[PDB]
């Protein structure tokens, strides 16, 4: 699997 | 028992040799000392428990009576054990120099090759080595940070440290400007704290997480934005939430708190990870 | 050999001290180990060799030692030797960390109190001070370029630093912000290429004049329109003719062509001008 970062929330 | 000390000559002897005859000259009668040619050394068709001068640790007439079983030791094991007063070694093993006497090491996370050579190196300059790890190792040798021999040697605050010691160890060695381990600074060639290390984190606002990656960078580690398997060893998350916790836990990956980050950071090795779960 | 440790404990030691009187009891026997109070400290009054904690290295106490002669270290020396597993130093003057050790410095160019406060600020964090400049000098302490020590430093490609470096390893030491001196990045502390120089042109067109008034004030330097008596330290100048080039030999004004100044900034040090000469 590959998750992507947080965005600047 | 009486033992004879051979001093094997050739067309072109170093000052190591000269140096060593010299002492031994100085410190010992000549009554048990021969100095025999490349002819008489080829024909020696046995040991007979005598202690051989050779340098260097090659050609036809090394080979051979390292084939044979001899005990042989280079000229500067000679000049140390002379000026030490001290025993000269065992040499189950050819010895070359004696820079890493008193010093035994082990090694963890190290490529096939690269752990025959580390043991190689260190048994010709004197050291002693282990598989396993016990009491009387002084230094641990590592590739990585991590494994179950790694924790073990840094619980008993030994010193966790890269090949490259082993490599500056004999070169410096062979260019004669060290006549011990502890000339060169043990520091510049410490294991860093997350060498291998692929550290994630999760929760942490944009200032912490910069200072993770930061810190993370320094100290040999990786750093990732992104959660990838297969690659990622330790998420950071302090609170169990989130998509990126639960992938990583379906994947059975480190789960652990800020404090297994900035304790091994301030501790100086990469912290275990059982004691910081969430 | 004897090898007392003697610990000063006061109304307010810091943690350092309670975290060096933990971490000095792993490695002998308490056979060698005090509390002393000022009291009983006080009452000495001849040095027995012996080594000495105090914290910090001002008072009572620490002046009648220190007048004394006695051996005293702080107790980060203690932590930092523990943690790396190296000797604490001789010490003839008192030593309060090793942030700078392993660092061996020389001034030039500088103000006779600004070099003693150096010196003094180098020796209490562990380093060594050479009064010339050596092989074994690790780092260069410079107020302008220019000096013989400078271009020798240079030629040996030595980092030459301002004296704020110093200050930034004190005071950030203080602060608990770092425990070795390359925490802090040494980039940030260079020489400038062109500090203490004063910099006229002639003969140049306005293009050129503008690039090199520009570069130099960038680099450190001082731009000067008009070529002043005493004032300017260098005229570059291409050819040798003109009442400038005249009155800046006969004021003895460095006379040196663009190529000592792009060549200066190229190289990253200030040039020897004898080459450049025109």
């Amino acid at each position: 699997e590959e998750i992507p970062e947080t965005p600047c929330e | 028992e009486p033992f004879f000390v051979k001093f094997l000559k050739s067309s072109d002897n170093s000052k190591c040799f000269f140096k060593a005859l010299e002492s031994i000259k100085e410190f010992q009668s000549e009554e048990y000392l021969q100095i025999i040619t490349e002819e008489e050394a080829l024909k020696i068709k046995e040991n007979d428990r005598s202690l051989y001068i050779c340098d260097p640790f090659s050609g036809v007439v090394f080979d051979h009576l390292k084939k044979l079983g001899c005990r042989i030791v280079g000229p500067q094991v000679v000049i140390f054990c002379m000026h030490h007063q001290r025993c000269v070694p065992r040499a189950e093993h050819p010895v070359y120099n004696m820079v890493m006497s008193d010093v035994t090491i082990s090694c963890t996370s190290l490529e096939k090759e690269k752990r025959e050579e580390v043991h190689k190196y260190v048994q010709m300059m004197g050291g002693r080595v282990y598989r396993d790890l016990n009491v009387s190792v002084t230094h641990l040798i590592a590739g990585e940070v991590g494994s179950k021999k790694y924790l073990v040697a840094a619980n008993l605050k030994k010193p966790i440290l890269l090949p490259s010691w082993i490599k500056t160890l004999w070169e410096k060695s062979q260019e004669k400007k060290i006549t011990r381990y502890t000339d060169i600074n043990m520091e510049d060639f410490k294991c860093p704290i997350f060498l291998g290390c692929i550290i994630c984190v999760t929760g942490l606002c944009g200032l912490d997480r910069k200072e993770v990656q930061q810190l993370t960078v320094k100290h040999g580690g990786q750093y990732m934005g992104q959660l990838k398997m297969n690659e990622c060893t330790h998420l950071i998350v302090q609170e169990p939430k989130g998509q990126k916790y639960e992938c990583a836990k379906r994947w059975n990956v480190h789960c652990v708190t800020t404090q297994w980050f900035f304790d091994s950071i301030e501790k100086g090795f990469c912290q275990d990870e059982s004691i910081y779960k969430t």
